């Protein structure tokens, strides 16, 4: 019973990893190892995302997946299995990573950047999503207010448009 | 810190030039050789309708461009190209060698000579797909082209720059009338009057190498193998070749048309070219369309024919006379392609 | 050297998918070898599916195949034994003699996929083939190197007409003919083999004037679509080595067309016609362009043509008729009543019947 | 757009990534309309009979690299996702012999007339190669159908494959 | 079995158009590429395999025979359909 | 009614073709490749599964009358054409005879039954 | 102002795919310009493909289009000159005169995509 549905379509790998972790343990350890993987990937751009091309034989994909295996086996948990199965499957590995962090975010942090008319970003770290969103919005309107690009209120234009058209 | 460096160094190896040399910008690697169209990875700097080299002598044209891969249609048998083979771009749009040096020469759909008479002296390289002249450069057809047939010259006359259709069922002339026209052009082609001279070109899509061989022999016998150019798209040659040959000959004739000379082009069995483009289309998984043909077959034939026109005096007063040939079923003008 | 090996990944009926290692991927139309308990099944390579996996078309039945079974690459297309050793022998699509008369000890084995002779090598002037039959080479003269269409049937003496053509071409010229039965019924084929054994066309103890490289109907699609190419390559070798006026017989060219439809329209591609392959004109050109006249010799095709629904405008008969040179009509009744050779004098036309 | 969608269609959906060993056995992924897509059965043969946990029989036609497609010989209701599938080890075969005379059998030789077990002289595979060219003889013996028109104008012989075409 | 044992046997396959329909059902349900009237690509191959097994054997093989009587139900007399 | 009650049954199904029509209807969205004339691939299978359960057994008899709707008055449509083989007595109503004023509209030729025996 | 730069990702015959950044997506049927060597190429946004990618239809030939080429958003649909000035002039799809009689001095350029006048 994963906290949030990725609905498959390139997102099944993240859900499978989360289920494998939730079976025993390592909801976090595998996740910081995966974050280290992504950091190593972005550290070398020409060598970290060009290598994820489909035009790559299985042997060289395996050599790459040993390549990320480095720095005192930071690869821990079932992440190694994810790279192993990705070598024999769809190669490039960023969106399922983002799906993994989003799933764990819904699992333990439960934040979302709503506000309807407000074009703000009030991220909240709390599972009880009843009233703390109001506190987050109050903090966001209090301090920060960097852009506040509302891009014209929609109620005014909508009401005017229905008024003139009858 | 040194371990990541060693990892990067060994990662740049065992992968070849996919991310180490040339970064598949000018070069590339074949992903999967499709039914007739190879899904090719790389070629980041390629452009649409660009000629490509497959390192095995097979040319290719970029019809399918995707953010990840680029689909290349095969100009020849797909056997010679393998998955993962080295593929590099020619750096230019699909181009055709053009000029007066092709007079008395027979070439393939890409301008490569096939008679084994040495290389061709080409004045320039005209693109295969050239936009037709607009309203102003065209001029109302007023100069006559004499085909030699009483029933065609006296009745239903054809003029220079006109696109006149020849319709036949199986063997009811068709290419024959084109041959009498070609041989009648000899009356003025031997003269010194450039305006009256007509540098004809011939298209042979879907025809046999044997039939084109006999055609060239007959042209040589009547001394017509001196001002006539033949592009041969044999049925053995791949469907993309049969597609390209009419545009090849269109560029050949457009060279004369733009340079003030008058040319005649016979799109012989354009129905065969239509079926070739149909094969190409449903090899691209394109919709079957209307009566098994892709919806752009009309666009194909139209953009092919519109290149033939009579240019105005401002554009050198050249002309390109088109004589397309449609092979019909039971003398039917109500079929799609006719 | 080290043989190229692969593993079977998918078996979709007659379609078999094989995965190879990097740089070991065979080109398409190549022959892949697998050792089966029943016999010697091989796979012709079709379009590459990527990830170092190639789609292949089975040359024989696919029963018993196991995923991951070892697949051996021959390094080239299907290779058929060729030469005078094949005369009088029965050869299937894969080159194996199914006449159980022993291995064909031929010094050469050419691939069935060869590029047709170039434009320069084509004969400049069309030539008439002297078939020695009065009704034939007066009203529908046979084109030397042409693709003659035999519009006969059953009971009109098609088999005896073919045998007489073989004998006449082998007498007047070298004429080492070859019979290619596309989609043979294994009963008509057996009967035909028995008759050529009875006549001088096939002589087991001595020399024979024809090779019966035909494929049975019970073979998968592609086998009927490549028996034509096997016999074509045999005739090509005969033309390009002995310099003979080879004569090639196709038992039913429409059967080749429908076999090509089943392999290349319904097994991975999209139909573009009444149901035939989108490449119908293309593979027709590949088959019948290699039948022409060269500087050394000339292979002449006498292919029996069947018209579906008696529809002359049908795109498969339209493609076949788009190049037939001369046609011979062994009519039912109007000609066989009385005249034994039949050959309807009126419907038998020719493109070379000119001065 | 540096990176495009990694996956478009996936056949292997399992996530344990360990302890597969599905050579002689497999597990159902998708069952419906008489087709049971099964993961595993790495040693299955083409159109080889297979056994399901529910007891219904099946014979596998499609052999995709990830999953193998088995057509079900009975109702698809008995087959459910995740059910254990085990190979029969043999191709489809039928009891053959003179005991089948006077008996009505199903597509697998099982007696459906309820007259008792079938006396089998042997078992032959349903998909067997037809006899070659040489082990044949020209059709000469007559099959007397008893119809005047048929036996007179369109005779049928032993070994022939005469078609009864009609509306 | 009868044919290879020297016995002459007749077989009436009867409706093969319905057999072709069942095979077409199997093919489309197996995501196989459909064809004429949605029929499978190798349905002609299927019928050829089925029919070629019925023939007259030689004396060396016991002189047995297998006579086939397939039946095809045409739709409105259309013998030009794919399976027919 | 037939088995447990042991009674003669007349199962009147009006235009049974709607069953096959609905099967072909759901098949397209069920991820099923359409058959000829855009029908479900399994049309014969599920239709026969329905039709065979309508039969006379040793426990009772079912005198079923089933109407069949032929699309476009085309008697060669796969659904009715295959339904024909599942039916003992056949009554075909063609539009042509009805157009002549014969209101029963039963075309006397193809209206055939197995009981028509001496 | 601030130009809206897009990158070509796919060129499918006469259809070109353009990728933009966050909050710079042109609406359906907007006109997009690329500075081709032969002039300018106009793209009409046919569909939004998501991930900030738009499927567009070409107003002219797509030959010579390299993936990643800069795409300029005109800010609206294709505008053709209107008024009595266009009378006697020959105009193509884009709106530029093709009668070689100089540019059209039209005061207004109404968009080619307009709603029907209803009832
Ligand atoms: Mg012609």
């Amino acid at each position: 019973p994963p906290p949030v549905r990725l609905f498959g379509v390139e997102g099944t790998y993240a859900t499978a990893l989360y289920q494998a972790a939730a079976k025993n343990s390592s909801i976090d350890a595998a996740f910081q190892s995966l974050q280290k993987v992504e950091s190593t990937v972005k550290k070398n751009p020409k060598l970290g995302h060009l290598l994820l091309n489909p035009a790559l034989s299985l042997k060289d994909r395996n050599s790459v997946i040993d390549a990320i295996v480095e720095t005192h086996k930071n690869l821990d948990g079932y992440v190694v299995n994810l790279l192993k199965v990705l070598s024999e499957n769809n190669r490039l590995g960023c969106f399922e990573k983002i799906a993994s962090d989003f799933g764990v975010l819904n699992d333990a942090h439960n934040g979302l950047l709503k506000g309807t008319v407000t074009s703000a970003e009030p991220l909240d770290p709390k599972s009880f999503k009843r009233i703390e969103k109001a506190l987050s919005a109050s903090k966001l309107v209090g301090q920060g207010k960097s852009l506040k690009l509302e891009n014209v209120v929609k109620p005014e234009i909508k009401g005017g448009l229905i008024v003139e058209l009858g | 810190k040194a371990q990541p460096t060693e990892v990067s160094s060994i990662l740049e190896e065992r992968i070849k030039g996919v991310s180490d040399e040339a970064n598949l910008n000018e070069t590339g690697r074949v992903l999967a050789v499709g039914d007739g169209i190879a899904r090719v990875f790389g070629l980041n700097n390629i452009q649409a309708e660009e000629l490509v080299e497959f390192s095995s002598g097979v040319k290719g044209m970029a019809l399918n461009l995707e953010p990840g891969q680029v689909g290349i249609v095969l100009f020849g048998s797909d056997r010679l190209v393998k998955e993962g083979e080295l593929v590099k771009r020619t750096g230019n749009i699909v181009d055709v060698p053009v000029g007066p040096g092709l007079l008395g020469r027979v070439v393939d759909a890409l301008g490569n000579p096939i008679d084994g008479k040495g290389p061709i002296d080409a004045a320039g390289r005209s693109r295969a797909q050239v936009k037709a002249p607009g309203i102003l450069p065209r001029r109302s057809v007023h100069e006559p082209v004499q085909t030699g047939l009483k029933a065609v010259d006296a009745l239903v006359p054809i003029g220079r720059g006109q696109r006149e259709l020849i319709i036949g069922d199986r063997q009811t002339g068709k290419t024959a009338v084109a041959l009498d026209t070609i041989l009648n052009q000899k009356r003025w082609n031997n003269g010194s009057d450039e305006s009256k001279k007509l540098y004809c070109v011939y298209v042979a899509v879907g025809q046999k190498r044997s039939t084109v061989a006999q055609l060239v022999q007959t042209l040589e016998q009547h001394d017509a193998m001196k001002y006539s150019i033949i592009v041969a798209a044999t049925a053995s040659e791949a469907a993309p070749l049969q597609y390209l040959a009419p545009f090849t000959a269109a560029s050949i004739g457009e060279w004369f048309r733009d340079n003030g000379k008058h040319a005649l082009i016979v799109y012989d069995d354009l129905s065969k070219q239509a079926v070739a483009y149909r094969q190409l289309s449903l090899l691209l998984r394109r919709p079957p369309g209307r009566e098994a043909y892709p919806g752009d077959v009309f666009y194909l034939h139209s953009r092919l024919l519109e290149r033939a026109a009579k240019l105005s005096e401002k554009e050198g007063s050249g002309s390109l006379t088109a004589l397309p040939v449609i092979e019909t079923q039971g003398g039917d003008v109500s079929a799609y392609i006719p | 050297s080290t043989p190229i090996t692969g593993k079977v990944t998918a078996v979709i009926g007659a379609i078999v998918d094989v995965h190879f290692e990097q740089s070991e991927l065979p080109a398409i139309l190549n022959a892949l070898e697998i050792k089966t308990p029943q016999g010697k099944l091989v796979l012709e390579v079709a379009q590459h599916l990527g990830e170092n996996t190639v789609r292949t078309i089975a040359m024989d039945g696919t029963e018993g195949l196991v995923r991951g079974e070892k697949v051996l690459d021959t390094g080239g297309p299907i290779s058929v034994p060729v030469g005078r050793e094949t005369l009088g022998r029965i050869i299937n699509v894969i080159g194996e003699p199914i006449d159980e008369r022993g291995p064909i000890k031929s010094k050469l084995r050419k691939p069935i996929h060869a590029d047709p002779p170039s434009f320069a090598e084509q004969s400049t002037s069309a030539e008439i083939l002297e078939t020695g039959i009065k009704v034939v080479d007066l009203l529908a003269p046979y084109a030397r190197g042409g693709k003659i269409g035999l519009f006969g049937g059953a009971g009109v003496g098609k088999t005896v007409f073919i045998q007489e053509l073989i004998n006449n071409i082998a007498k007047a010229h070298g004429g080492f003919s070859v019979f290619t039965g596309v989609g043979e019924r294994t009963r008509e084929g057996n009967d035909l083999y028995r008759e050529m054994k009875e006549t001088g066309v096939i002589n087991l103890e001595g020399e024979s004037k024809v090779a019966l490289v035909f494929g049975q109907m019970n073979e998968p699609p592609g086998a009927r679509a490549r028996v034509a190419l096997t016999g074509l390559t045999i005739a090509e070798y005969f033309r390009d080595e002995e310099g003979q006026d080879v004569l090639l017989f196709i038992d039913n060219i429409f059967r080749f067309t429908q076999a090509g439809s089943e392999v290349s329209a319904l097994l991975g591609r999209i139909p573009s016609a009444v149901g035939y392959q989108p490449t119908l004109a293309t593979d027709m050109g590949l088959l019948q362009e290699r039948i022409t006249t060269t500087k050394k010799g000339s292979v002449t095709s006498v292919q029996a043509v069947y018209v579906p629904a008696d529809d002359l405008t049908d795109p498969a008969p339209a493609t076949t008729f788009a190049h037939l040179d001369a046609t011979t009509v062994l009519s039912r009744g109007i000609s066989e009543l009385g005249i034994y050779p039949a050959v309807d004098p009126l419907d038998s036309k020719s493109r070379l019947l000119d001065a």
